[PDB]
């Protein structure tokens, strides 16, 4: 399963690194077409994309380790 | 040609959201389930913003 392959997760994990780092450039480029409250706007949607894709890469990475650390603490002895 | 430029970069956008939502669908067991209500709204929240920034570019 998914959620219990540390590899599979942070691989996903990488993913959805690799979709921040493309909406946070298309953001800068899309940023500079626009040459200031609709620019508010679009900014504030643009943060509130990246912050989710930067959870579910966190989320992935802490679970990864998670799961490694509850195997772990059930061998050593 | 400036407004060539933005609505291309908006179509560019939109590809990206449609290459996460494939992608949160194959991490679907994230949220417990590709079809939990916790997928569904992340999904819902995450179409709110680009629709948002879609809207703007056009």
């Amino acid at each position: 399963r998914f959620m219990t392959d540390p590899h599979a997760m942070r691989d996903m994990a990488g993913r959805f690194e690799v979709h921040a780092q493309t909406v946070e450039d298309e953001a800068r480029r899309m940023w500079a077409s626009a040459q200031l409250d609709t620019m508010a706007q679009m900014n504030q949607a643009f943060r509130n994309i990246v912050n989710m894709l930067h959870g579910v890469r966190d989320g992935l990475v802490r679970d990864a380790n998670n799961y490694e650390q509850q195997e772990q603490a059930s061998q050593q002895i | 040609a400036h407004g060539a430029m933005i609505r291309a970069q908006a179509g560019l956008l939109e590809a990206e959201h449609q290459a996460i939502v494939r992608d949160v669908l194959a991490a679907g067991d994230f949220w417990g389930g590709a079809g939990s209500v916790a997928c569904q709204e992340f999904i819902t929240q995450l179409g709110r913003n680009f629709q948002v920034i879609y809207e703007q570019a056009n």
